[PDB]
């Protein structure tokens, strides 16, 4: 679950 | 130390019992750390609680004589789960009959009637035969009667109390001055005028001195041998008409068509 | 089959079914009073021609 | 013979767990799953009376097994070890098929399927020892087995779903073997199991997972029930967690059910009235709610009575439910009148029926109440009345006594009069006509907000489906 | 994987957070589409 | 069994026994708390008097309180209202709730007196308590050895220094191709969340000379610094 977190950071705060 | 605490108590001089009792209350944190509240049970477990038990018991009947509400209901409130724990090992005593009755009539001298029921419910499954009801009836019968709503009978029942005297004297003395407010508060509803005759009878005033005391603490002038509850009654509509919560709970006309108008243009 | 699950849970915590432990187990309000009424009426009358 | 059945079973059961696996796995709608969850259990429990059970050990041996091989050895050592086959990979059915388990692929960890696959194992194992009745050593074994497997996991919502049926298992088998007979190892899992339950209502919180909450609260309830503490229920219920977002109407009527006991007790019956009605409408009614049909009828009884209200003699008499209303119908009667002697009678001889459902608590208090009610219907019927005449017909004591249990009354506005004492008869108190008064424009107050509710709630929810329908391909 | 199943409600909380905005939205501006539509 | 007795051991006079019932909340303050929140503002009253020594203690068990009953917002702020034992929370993985809640708060106020002065972290507003709470985090992150996690929650607070030191730690040239792509992630994530004139100068900024310095790195990544920012200078 290691994965999702980096997401938070990246991705999904520009959405 | 422990077995000199508990012979104090019965000693009759509770002056070495009351000045020893801090002292003691160190080393209770020790008394409780040997058990394990009953979460495992050990017969080296069995040895450490009769121990712990006998400082809070004994404190817990000096609480009432010393009259420190406070604690006597902490002393009982720590023994309650040991006699809830488990199929029998002691998890009974002769002192946990009275210990219970005691608080039950402190509970009543609040005039709080659903926390007596709350502490009834704790303890009903465990005392329905397994410690029947003979001692533990007194508090019972009491509620059960203002319940009713028959003063008179609770009344004599409280005087009667002190023939059977098993330290009920401390709680019998604050559920009289109970009664008399629960009836006075009542007798505005019925009628504005009793005679002076009446008000003695009814509140259960033994002379006319505590009658003309109790009409002054109540806003109530004695002009004439009679009084006038007609005074107080106005004045204390008067003052609560003064608080700030309060437009919401008459409700405005004003602010019932609006509540509905936006109702409708949401 | 949806509800089933939670049906069962529930039937257990209410007591099996009390509704079947019963019978293994063991003016609509009180009584016509006319009977008795006409009793009461008559007697009236006879006190009444004498007063 | 016995081969051939199991191994039928266990394809029956196959092919169920392969259509709600695929789901689960084939994008998010969460909620068509769950659905599916619930049936599958059910027509696995009609299933198992027929084709032999043991299709369970069957699917065990051809599955990747981590501990759920030992822990159904475990099963059958209880109920004395039968072996017939039983031996791990004594049956591949799999086959080291993509279509149906990649026996090698999964040991290697390049692809996982020992999580769902789990979490079934132990779903299926509850429910088989729950029919039998393999209570005692699996009871405690379970409950240490499944809390580390599921805490292992990084909880999903998903997974929340499943174990909200598990919690439920854990609670029920300890307290069924419980009341058989006490024993002190019962006690000390008890503390445990209040402990647990309730660590988990946080942890559900942050996840609001709607299933797992709802489930939670209600334990934790029924808990205090058991043992009489009133005072802890007060400061948990303050707070109100309980979803009502989308769980089952069914755990909607056991909330409500664990209210009003609690309320009445405390002396209130404006919400308790509310929220046992409630619950039936909520609750199912199939040949499965007999159960929860009966003992609502039964605490509604109480709680009007209690009030000083008179139920319907029609309630009890055209009732299908009037065998067991047998005791609440001699109550109803009893208080009527004001007759103090038939109550004392009425309560003794229905002492052990009441006490089974706790209703005998309920129905102590109920003295006030035979004495209050029967002068609530003669200040009706007599304007002014002597307490001379009320004493003599309802056999109260003195014209002093009397006064005092109607002085108490008609504070709290039950019987509405005021008594006047310096003349000697008691006056109802008369409202008569309300409309002339200003009740109306209260009352329609709150009506205009619950037709509001209701459109505003059809409006959210017309549009559900019509969202469906208009993304999915069409001719 | 063990340490990350402990320190996730640092993570879980935001995530989860933000993707029943995107439902509850989706949800509204579909609705209100409609009624414009008509009118 | 029961909370009861835990509940009268605080309330009995004398000072001993009332530090004593702190230590055994703390035992059972996650299994059972249902009952203890009854005497939640009494809890709060032995921290303000300072004759216990396990005030401290005595602040840190009511958080966790706050925290079980479903208030995550109580929880935090009883926390920082103290300002005592953020420490061990931090560092604990069944509540890293509280924590999230602490760091939410702390970026929006740092973002906020960013425009005013760049170094504002030692300032009295931003009390140096909720510095201590951040930089606590950053060690987390490369605990578990993701530097994105670290990147990101810092970027939203406006710190610059924490930035800068992320940036300096990948100049070990572990890869130099794996140290472009990390680097290459924040230039377009900035331009989208940071809207703010002065901070975003102050970032690009450094980030030109970290690149700069390996003579081994694309120049379209530092092509793409130079554009942004729209500098002569560099």
């Amino acid at each position: 679950l290691s994965n999702v977190n980096s997401d938070i950071y990246f991705k999904l705060k520009k959405l | 130390l422990t077995k000199s605490l508990s012979i104090a108590f019965e000693n009759g001089d509770y002056a070495a019992c009351e000045k020893l009792l801090p002292p003691i209350k160190i080393e209770l944190i020790k008394n409780n750390l040997l058990i394990p509240d009953l979460s495992i049970q050990n017969d080296i477990y069995l040895n450490d609680l009769m121990i712990t038990k006998r400082i809070l018991e004994v404190g817990a009947l000096a609480s009432i004589q010393t009259f420190n509400f406070d604690s006597f209901e902490n002393y009982f409130n720590q023994l309650k789960p040991y006699y809830f724990s488990n199929n029998h090992k002691l998890s009974e005593s002769d002192k946990k009959s009275k210990l219970i009755s005691l608080y039950l009539l402190n509970l009543l001298s609040q005039n709080n009637t659903t926390k007596f029921h709350s502490e009834l419910q704790y303890l009903d499954k465990h005392i329905k035969n397994l410690e029947d009801d003979s001692l533990l009836s007194y508090p019972i019968k009491l509620d059960r009667w203002l319940m009713e709503g028959s003063y008179q009978k609770a009344w004599d029942l409280l005087q009667s109390g002190s023939q059977n005297i098993s330290e009920f004297d401390s709680f019998t003395d604050i559920l009289k001055s109970a009664i008399r407010d629960e009836i006075a508060k009542n007798t505005e509803l019925s009628y504005d005028f009793l005679p002076l005759s009446n008000i003695k009878a009814l509140l259960f005033f033994n002379n006319e001195k505590e009658t003309e005391k109790f009409a002054l603490e109540r806003n109530w002038p004695i002009v004439n041998s009679k009084v006038y509850f007609n005074n107080q009654s106005k004045e204390k509509a008067d003052y609560e008409d003064e608080m700030m919560h309060e437009e919401d709970q008459k409700t405005n006309i004003i602010e019932k068509a609006m509540d509905y108008a936006i109702s409708i243009e949401n | 089959t949806k509800k089933k699950n939670e049906e069962i849970n529930k039937k257990s915590l209410e007591e099996d079914d009390e509704f079947e432990d019963f019978p293994i187990d063991t003016d609509d309000v009180e009584v016509d009073d006319d009977f008795t009424n006409e009793l009461k009426a008559e007697l009236d009358r006879y006190k009444r021609e004498n007063q | 013979l016995h081969h051939s059945e199991k191994k039928y079973a266990e394809e029956d059961q196959v092919q169920e767990l392969l259509k709600v696996l695929n789901e689960i796995s084939k994008t998010t709608l969460t909620l068509d799953p769950r659905y599916i969850w619930r049936s599958l259990k059910d027509l696995s429990s009609l299933r198992n009376q027929e084709l032999l059970n043991a299709e369970t050990l069957c699917f065990t041996v051809n599955v990747l097994y981590p501990d759920s091989s030992s822990f159904k050895k475990n099963l059958l050592k209880f109920i004395t070890s039968n072996h017939k086959s039983s031996v791990p990979g004594s049956a591949e059915l799999r086959n080291s098929y993509p279509a149906s388990f990649y026996s090698v692929n999964t040991e290697k960890k390049t692809i996982e399927v020992t999580a769902e696959i789990n979490c079934f194992m132990h779903l299926l194992v509850q429910l088989f020892l729950w029919d039998s009745k393999e209570l005692e050593q699996l009871v405690e074994f379970n409950r240490k087995v499944v809390i580390p497997n599921l805490l292992c996991y990084y909880n999903l919502r998903s997974l929340n779903l499943i174990n909200a049926k598990l919690w439920f298992y854990i609670y029920l088998s300890h307290e069924t073997l419980a009341r058989s007979s006490e024993e002190i190892n019962s006690d000390n899992q008890n503390i445990i199991l209040r402990s647990t339950m309730m660590k988990f209502l946080k942890i559900a919180s942050l996840k609001h997972d709607n299933e797992t909450k709802a489930m939670l609260i209600n334990l934790i309830l029924r808990d205090f029930l058991n043992n009489g503490e009133v005072d802890s229920a007060s400061d948990f219920i303050s707070k109100l967690e309980y979803p009502h977002t989308d769980v089952s109407s069914s755990l909607e009527a056991r909330y409500f059910f664990y209210l009003s006991k609690i309320n009445a007790i405390q002396l209130d019956y404006s919400t308790a009235n509310e929220y046992i009605i409630a619950a039936i409408r909520k609750a199912p009614h199939n040949s499965k709610s007999l159960g929860f049909l009966q003992q609502s009828n039964k605490l509604h009884c109480c709680i009007q009575l209690l009030m000083g209200d008179i139920p319907e003699l029609s309630f009890f008499h055209q009732s299908n439910m009037q065998k067991s209303l047998l005791p609440y119908y001699h109550l109803t009667k009893a208080v009527k009148l004001g007759d103090l002697k038939k109550f004392t009678s009425t309560i003794t001889k229905y002492k052990q029926l009441l006490l089974k459902d706790d209703t005998y608590q309920l129905c102590v208090r109920l003295r006030s109440n035979v004495i209050k009610t029967g002068i609530r219907i003669i200040s009706l019927t007599y304007k002014k009345i002597s307490l001379r005449d009320i004493c003599l017909k309802l056999n109260l004591d003195s014209e002093q006594t009397v006064e005092y249990m109607v002085s108490r009354a008609i504070r709290d506005g039950v019987i509405e009069a005021k008594i006047n004492h310096e003349d000697g008869f008691i006056e109802t108190t008369e409202l008569l006509n309300i409309y002339d008064s200003e009740d109306p424009q209260q009352v329609f107050d709150e009506r205009i907000k619950f037709a509001n509710q209701l459109h505003d709630e059809y409006l959210v929810s017309m549009r559900y489906p019509e969202d469906k329908k208009t993304q999915q391909n069409e001719k | 994987e063990t340490h990350e199943s402990g320190i996730k409600p640092y993570f879980e909380q935001k995530i989860q957070e933000t993707e029943l905005k995107i439902r509850s939205k989706t949800e509204n501006v579909r609705r209100l589409e409609a009624q414009r539509n008509a009118l | 069994t029961t909370a009861a007795p835990l509940l009268a051991l605080l309330r009995e006079n004398q000072d001993s026994v009332k530090t004593y019932a702190l230590e055994s909340i703390n035992n059972v303050v996650d299994q059972l708390w249902s009952e203890i929140s009854n005497e939640l503002p009494d809890i709060e009253a032995l921290y303000d008097d300072d004759t216990f020594s396990d005030r401290e203690m005595a602040a840190l068990i009511a958080s966790k309180v706050y925290y079980n009953l479903g208030e995550y917002e109580s929880a935090v702020k009883y926390a920082l209202a103290a300002k005592d034992r953020f420490d061990i929370d931090e560092k604990s993985q069944f509540v890293e709730t509280i924590v999230s809640k602490s760091i939410e708060m702390y970026v929006q106020e740092a973002s906020k007196q960013y425009t005013k002065d760049e170094q504002f972290y030692t300032k009295d507003i931003i009390d140096p308590k909720l510095t201590s709470i951040f930089e606590r985090m950053i060690e987390k992150c490369l605990k578990a050895s993701e530097l994105k996690l670290a990147l990101g929650i810092a970027l939203e607070g406006y710190r610059l220094d924490i930035i800068e030191s992320a940036l300096k730690s990948k100049l070990d040239q572990d890869s130099t191709s794996e140290n472009v792509k990390i680097i290459n992630y924040l230039l377009t994530l900035a331009i989208t969340t940071v809207t703010n004139s002065k901070f975003r100068s102050s970032i690009l900024r450094k980030s030109f000379d970290f690149l700069m310095n390996m003579p081994n790195c694309d120049y379209l990544t530092l092509n793409k610094v130079v554009v942004n920012l729209n500098d002569a200078g560099l």
